[PDB]
């Protein structure tokens, strides 16, 4: 939400090459930008970036909405740079399960719903549509009854 | 024999402009056919790995 927005509201140069190289691809001059997302996904692909089509798809049904086919820069630029992996290694795998033993005190083995409930509600964030059953209908995958730090990165590894 | 032999060497000349413009006009058609050949090419890669992940899997 903030994260890739305050590096496009940071824009560098590094990023800005392949940036402006896909722009003069798309944009030729004096355009509104439109870059369609199917379009973007199909230069995206080309330019020799990461060939991952699955964001690309996610755009796709998430972006163009408008029926006008073009796409803001913002958007666009937090997709573009969220393509790539921006991630610190979601911190460490032993300090990771040193933090969900903190977080599970039953030590069953593994950790229940309710404990990670506990958890993000002390986090105090807003709810959306990734709420309530996103993590439900994610961490079921094999529908164990639980879920485990195992099942917790299997949800949502590399927690930054 | 000089007037001669500028008539037969303008007649050269002229001979060796008409077959550069000819080989410009190969060239180009062959660098767009090239630009082309590089985009199959990038389409076949991608499959491939879309299809060594399908087969792990």
């Amino acid at each position: 939400d903030d994260i890739y927005k305050a590096a496009v509201e940071q824009l560098t140069e590094e990023q800005k090459n392949e940036f402006k190289a896909a722009f003069d691809i798309f944009v030729l001059g004096a355009e509104d930008g439109c870059i369609s997302t199917k379009e973007l996904g199909k230069v995206m692909r080309m330019l020799g970036q990461n060939p991952t089509p699955e964001e690309l798809q996610e755009m796709i049904d998430e972006v163009d909405e408008d029926g006008s086919g073009t796409v803001d820069f913002d958007e666009f630029l937090v997709m573009m740079v969220r393509c790539m992996k921006d991630d610190s290694k979601g911190k460490s795998e032993e300090e990771l399960s040193d933090l969900f033993r903190m977080f599970d005190k039953n030590a069953d083995g593994y950790i229940d719903l309710d404990e990670l409930k506990m958890m993000l509600q002390a986090t105090g964030e807003t709810i959306t549509e990734d709420d309530i059953e996103e993590l439900m209908k994610d961490g079921d995958k094999n529908n164990d009854g639980r879920i485990d730090y195992d099942e917790f990165l299997e949800f949502m590894k590399g927690v930054e | 024999e000089a007037e001669k032999a500028a008539d037969e060497s303008e007649r050269g000349m002229k001979v060796i402009e008409s077959r550069a413009q000819k080989d410009e006009e190969k060239m180009e058609i062959q660098e767009i056919q090239l630009k082309e050949a590089k985009h199959i090419a990038e389409d076949a890669d991608r499959k491939y790995e879309e299809v060594a992940r399908k087969l792990v899997i």
